[PDB]
């Protein structure tokens, strides 16, 4: 069971990234989970700034609420008890930010 | 993310040798860690500056220097790697410094930087510039990060380069409402250099009220090359309603970049 | 290179996504599932934007208002005809955005 330490990527964006944290009627902000055990050691995650979504007066709508969107990714996590150092493939959840939804 | 040129680059500096090899984020002394590590750097620090590529192109280039600290463990140090991390998609992008040559010395100062992470206009990085060695596990961080923020394409020296001139803000549309006839509104305004469509969202609302009595779409089907720049002239007719004075023309390009999120412009009329 | 284990650290691990929130947001989207039988996880899933605007409560789309996308750069494993991990950049979902005004 070896991974190869190379990587590639040819997923380059070549596009234009946005800055709709604050511009969303649901809006989040970033953290930088940082754990020296796993890689990638920065992951970033988002958490809702409100309860409810936002209106255009920019009083908060209780009646819809704002939610957490999520994906999965893989970090590979290092475990080093004893002398021996190894490492496993781990299946995380960042939450990438958030939408507005109608409650049902 | 992404460094604009794929040419070599130098890290070596008087009293130094090192070259700056590519690295995915993972190293040979995360796994397999060495004995005794270096210490984290100190006065990290990063500034915007704009690089040309090759071509005439040039983009907002994130400016990394950081020093070194001022201790024994400097011995041990065999190169930093840094590391800048996008928030918004958690894309990551490193570089390495790897130094030929050890040091034993700390005599003065050991200065280092490096300007070739091209960086997007609004967006906000964190990087951040571990030493190598990597700690072992349980060991001292000896990294340090430093949030970043690239400002918007409004930035004067900002607005000029390649990533704000695509979608740009250069491009300003002389924006003519006239009254004219009653219940009858003629806009002019001119327009950019790519085949893309466009929409004019006139609403008009009460005086003095958020609500719109009348709000009327416009398309504006995608310019023909020999149309480029020159002013586009709609005439929309209006409700015939008393109060409901008050007019936004608004308009929306579609460039390539940035479809569909690209910056508005309002205009609004009075009685 | 690198000693993998067992691994799948927390592969039983559920989304916490309130059910159907690409139909249930004022930004709704369309998840694309893709299929490779040689990347882990082998399934793509990627989502796509369905309306330009936003839609309201009533359920007519506000075009005063831009729908746009949340793109992750994320981790997989690539299997080799010999494992190696390497970068995909998915788009994950839609969030409303006001749109940015310029006044004159
Ligand atoms: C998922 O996404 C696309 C984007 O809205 C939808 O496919 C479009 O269907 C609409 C309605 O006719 C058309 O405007 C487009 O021509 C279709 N796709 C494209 C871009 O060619 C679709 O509605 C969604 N899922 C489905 C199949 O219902
Ligand atoms: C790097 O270091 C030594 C001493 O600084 C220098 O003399 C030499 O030219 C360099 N090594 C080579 C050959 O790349
Ligand atoms: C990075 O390094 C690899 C191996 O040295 C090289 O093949 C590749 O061209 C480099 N990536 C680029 C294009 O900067
Ligand atoms: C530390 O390094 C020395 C020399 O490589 C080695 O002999 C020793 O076993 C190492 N200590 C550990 C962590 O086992
Ligand atoms: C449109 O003209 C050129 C050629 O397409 C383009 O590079 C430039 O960004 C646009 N003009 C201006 C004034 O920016
Ligand atoms: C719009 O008509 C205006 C004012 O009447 C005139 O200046 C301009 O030539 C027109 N634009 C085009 C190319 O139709
Ligand atoms: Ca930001």
């Amino acid at each position: 069971m070896k991974l190869d330490i190379g990587i590639i990527n040819e997923n380059q964006r070549v596009s234009m990234s946005r800055n709709i944290e604050s511009r969303s009627t649901s809006p989040w902000n970033y953290t930088v989970t940082w754990d020296p055990n796993r890689y990638p050691s920065e992951v970033v995650q988002a958490q809702c700034r409100n309860l409810g979504c936002i209106n255009a007066q920019g009083k908060e709508d209780i009646s819809m609420n704002s939610v957490p969107i999520q994906q999965e990714t893989l970090v590979v996590r290092r475990k080093h008890q004893g002398c021996s150092v190894s490492f496993q493939l781990e299946k995380v959840l960042v939450t990438v930010g958030c939408t507005c939804v109608t409650p049902v | 993310l992404r460094l604009l040129d794929h040419r070599a680059l130098v890290c070596s500096q008087p009293g130094l040798n090192c070259t700056v090899k590519n690295s995915t984020c993972l190293d040979d002394s995360w796994i397999h860690p060495r004995n005794l590590t270096p210490s984290s750097p100190k006065d990290l620090q990063i500034q915007l500056h704009f690089a040309h590529t090759q071509q005439g192109d040039l983009f907002p280039v994130a400016h990394i220097e950081w020093t070194l600290q001022t201790d024994a463990s400097i011995l041990y140090l065999e190169g930093a790697e840094l590391s800048v991390l996008q928030l918004n998609t958690n894309e990551r992008l490193c570089v390495r410094f790897e130094f030929l040559s050890k040091l034993r010395h700390h005599h003065r100062r050991w200065r280092f930087t490096f300007s070739h992470f091209v960086v997007d206009p609004d967006q906000e990085y964190e990087v951040t510039v571990h030493h190598l060695p990597k700690p072992i596990p349980d060991g001292d961080p000896n990294h340090q990060s430093k949030n970043f923020l690239v400002p918007d394409c409004e930035h004067a020296r900002m607005k000029v380069t390649t990533p704000c001139m695509s979608s740009g803000s250069l491009w300003d549309p002389n924006i003519t409402v006239e009254t004219l006839e009653a219940h009858q509104l003629r806009v002019s305004f001119t327009l950019w250099n790519e085949s893309t469509h466009y929409q004019i969202l006139l609403t008009s609302f009460p005086h003095m009220e958020n609500h719109s009595c009348f709000e009327h779409m416009h398309h504006i089907p995608a310019p023909r090359p020999e149309e480029f720049h020159q002013r586009s002239n709609v005439t929309l007719t209006l409700r015939n309603l008393k109060g409901c004075c008050r007019h936004q023309v608004q308009i929306q390009p579609f460039f390539s970049s940035c479809l569909n999120d690209c910056l508005r412009h309002s205009a609004t009329v009075s009685c």
